[PDB]
């Protein structure tokens, strides 16, 4: 079972700041030590500082600026990172991991997406995708399904709860005007459709808002 | 502090050949060098630890080497589901530091893209929008050039693509092209197309779709 | 003669324990400290406490050095107690 | 018992203090000398003196390694006459 | 005897930005490298000591990184009372040693 | 209150030697050593040597030529430095400072202007300088005051004995025929002028000569 869970997601007004969070779970030791890593997109990973709950000491990097500041909780097994006055620099993912003290990350959370922005929530609506009615099938068949006016990133397309993952694109989100616009797509064979039905999960963490949308064909 | 530097920034391999990505550390540090793999949008993935040391639940594909500040990662027979950033990370001096990072990329044989062009929804256009969709599915090179017309005349307004990172399914790519009108501007045009230009065939693909 | 040493022996094995701990716990957070690592550190202090100490691990900050004196001292009167009772048994 | 090792350490950390001082006294001067500040002296002083000398610190001097001397001298019968009291108190 | 090399000689920063001086060892020191600002016709003033702990009396602006052989010394959001000439010195080994100098300048 | 004191000038002819000094205050210890630093104009700094008062040994910088010998007085405080057989090049100026034998520096001397010359030295003549009789004033006023004919550097500039100090240039010195001169300005409101007075306290260390000089309107 997973064991570092994150956040997906967390808004924060330039000036502001945030408390971001990582419970644990599995095995546990006083020689664990809880390391947090910041990933701008596009740029790779930089460790930002570390934490031994069993103890509550923290060190953090030296080359870049403080922007944050470590705590832990031995009951709940949460480790807390909090990042003070950000900026659009410090908007991206954040992962925390584990290591047994011996040097590396066996495992990693799953990061929380953090956007430092003005901007306002939006969740996103999702219109299905069907074939126009003249459009001659195949051996296979595509639909897919439109993501957009959502923000911040990011969102979670999955194709009949995850059961239907063969075939699957979901192309990278484009900004326009404050709202996120992405669309995912899927090909099953034609035959198995619309007999066997084939909806859309889209989820969006940063509203707790998660959709289905079933994709029959046009009237 | 240790600096890692990774070194090229991509490879290109052809499909099951064997790679090697190198890290240099800028001081000896032992053995103490760490391999991470991390495909478009997951987190890292530990792929061995200590230099050498494997992991379970990895590929024997995957093996490590060196000592000092020399290091190379290798993968015997690449594929598809290889295609990821690489990392390397020490734990010789404090405080821990990264490589800059590795993209992996498979060289495969040319795909012809897979287009597909679909009609606003209602459901949206009860809202007064209008988005016409087309698809540019699983072709290579990533290369390809995207057409739109109205009534037979090109259209580069409100036109948005998006590309994706190549597939670690097939190797492939693939692009998504989306016009946006409003139903208005849309309540007045006939038929719209999706021409799609790519090296794997002088005359273009195309798709279209009249409202009525 | 088995108990002058025994006891000596637990707070050997006591003090390398918590001293492997103890000195990770204060060398990390300093540049350039290579004495970061549970495992390594415990070879660290097995070499200091027998006093042998090559050189290849030792730690650069203050409480890494005051563990590295607790470590040093237990293991002299540890050892030394182990060779007074073993001997005299003799 | 708490005399004869009572005095011992007594003279240990006035060797261990005034070792310190002399080194960095000595080693001044020398180039490429690198026991030339207080603090790292004194942990240089306590790693010769307990033997463990982790070859980190060290003098490059005459002066500096006759300090060296004392300071080990000092701490082998220091420690050693610690340990006999304490062994034979058991 | 260690040789303190400080490039550029001069730094051109916009005021509010953050800013950087290197100073690079002719062999690797651990972290006694200790900063120094210096304003025209002032005294030599200590900013950072070890590389990386902090002095009182001086902005949190002012901060210290790296070890071995590569130090950098940085200010977030200068302004024109940090206009000054910056030094890095060395007592890992004797003699103690200084760095040419960084010129500050916005 | 201030720890090291330097005499601020000390005039040489080539050949000759100077004795520099340095008194102390404030806390003092048997491991303190004390250090001196040259400084050409134009150039960083350059160690020359160091001191342990509380034992009397020193060491010298071996790769410049050495022309000091470093005592120290116990009693008084005061480290010495002897400076022999000077020229052009030793012209500098040289501070002292106290390191804890920790490594570094501090607390630092004002540092003593030093001057290889066969010239004589001359105070300066500090003349005023108000607007113009038909010089048309405007929300704030610039008045200043000439400082020539005097040698060798330094002098110290203050304005109002140091209460006035927002506002205030004084511009390198200027050389010519063995003489230095440079001015210094300060900018007031022209309403606080010259109800409120303003004089220019003018300090020429080498000849132990400090003037003071009002800035009235002219007649
Ligand atoms: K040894």
């Amino acid at each position: 079972q997973v064991q570092l869970q994150q956040p997906g997601a967390e808004l924060v007004k330039p000036g502001a700041s945030v408390k971001l969070s990582c419970k644990a779970s599995g095995y546990t030791f006083t020689s664990d030590w809880i390391h947090w890593v910041k990933q701008r997109p596009g740029h790779g990973l930089e460790w930002i500082g570390e934490i031994i709950p069993s103890y509550g000491r923290a060190n953090y990097n030296e080359k870049i600026q403080k922007k944050a500041t470590l705590t832990a909780d031995k009951s709940s097994s949460t480790a807390f990172m909090q990042l003070s006055s950000l900026t659009s620099e410090d908007s991206a993912v954040y992962y925390c991991a584990r290591e047994r003290g011996d040097g590396y990350f066996a495992v990693w959370g799953a990061g929380t997406t953090v956007t430092v922005s003005s901007a306002k929530t939006t969740p996103p609506s999702v219109y299905p995708l069907a074939p126009g009615s003249a459009a001659q099938t195949n051996s296979m068949v595509t639909l897919g399904c439109l993501v957009k006016g959502y923000f911040p990133e990011p969102v979670t397309v999955t194709w009949n709860s995850g059961s239907l993952s063969s075939g699957v694109h979901t192309f990278p989100a484009v900004l326009q005007s404050d709202l996120y616009t992405l669309s995912s797509s899927v090909t099953v064979p034609s035959s198995s459709w619309p007999s066997e039905t084939v909806t859309c999960n889209v989820a969006h963490p940063a509203s707790s808002t998660k959709v289905d949308k079933k994709i029959v064909p046009r009237d | 502090d240790i600096l890692l530097t990774q070194s090229p920034a991509i490879l290109s391999v052809s499909p099951g050949e064997r790679v090697s990505f190198s890290c240099r550390a800028s001081q000896s540090i032992g053995t103490d060098i760490h391999w991470y793999q991390q495909r478009t949008n997951g987190s890292p993935r530990l792929l061995i630890k200590y230099a050498s040391e494997s992991i379970s639940g990895i590929p024997s594909r995957f093996s490590g080497s060196g000592s000092g500040t020399d290091f190379t990662l290798s993968i015997n027979s690449v594929e598809s589901e290889d295609i990821a950033n690489y990392y390397c990370q020490q734990s010789n001096r404090w405080p821990f530091t990264f490589g800059s990072g590795t993209k992996l990329e498979i060289k495969r044989a040319d795909a012809a893209p897979t287009v597909s062009i679909f009609p606003p929804s209602s459901e949206q256009l009860t809202s007064g929008g209008a988005s016409v969709v087309c698809f540019l599915n699983n072709f290579y090179p990533k290369d390809i050039n995207v057409k739109w017309k109205i009534d037979g005349s090109e259209r580069q307004n409100g036109v948005l693509n998006s590309w994706t990172d190549q597939d670690s399914k097939d190797s492939t790519y693939s692009m998504s092209s989306t016009l946006t009108l409003t139903k208005d501007e849309y309540e007045r045009h006939n038929s719209y197309t999706c021409e799609a230009t790519h090296k794997t065939s002088t005359s273009p693909i195309v798709k279209s779709f009249n409202r009525n | 003669q088995w108990r002058a040493a025994g006891a000596a022996t637990v707070l050997l094995v006591i003090v390398l324990l918590a001293g492997s701990y103890l000195a990770v716990l204060a060398e990390r957070g300093a540049p350039g400290a290579q004495l970061i690592t549970y495992p390594r550190a415990l070879w660290w202090s097995v070499e200091t406490a027998t006093t042998v100490g090559y050189g290849d691990l030792y730690p650069v900050t203050l409480w890494g050095r005051c563990v590295a004196v607790v470590v040093m001292v237990a293991g002299i009167t540890s050892f030394g107690l182990v060779t007074a009772a073993l001997a005299t048994w003799f």
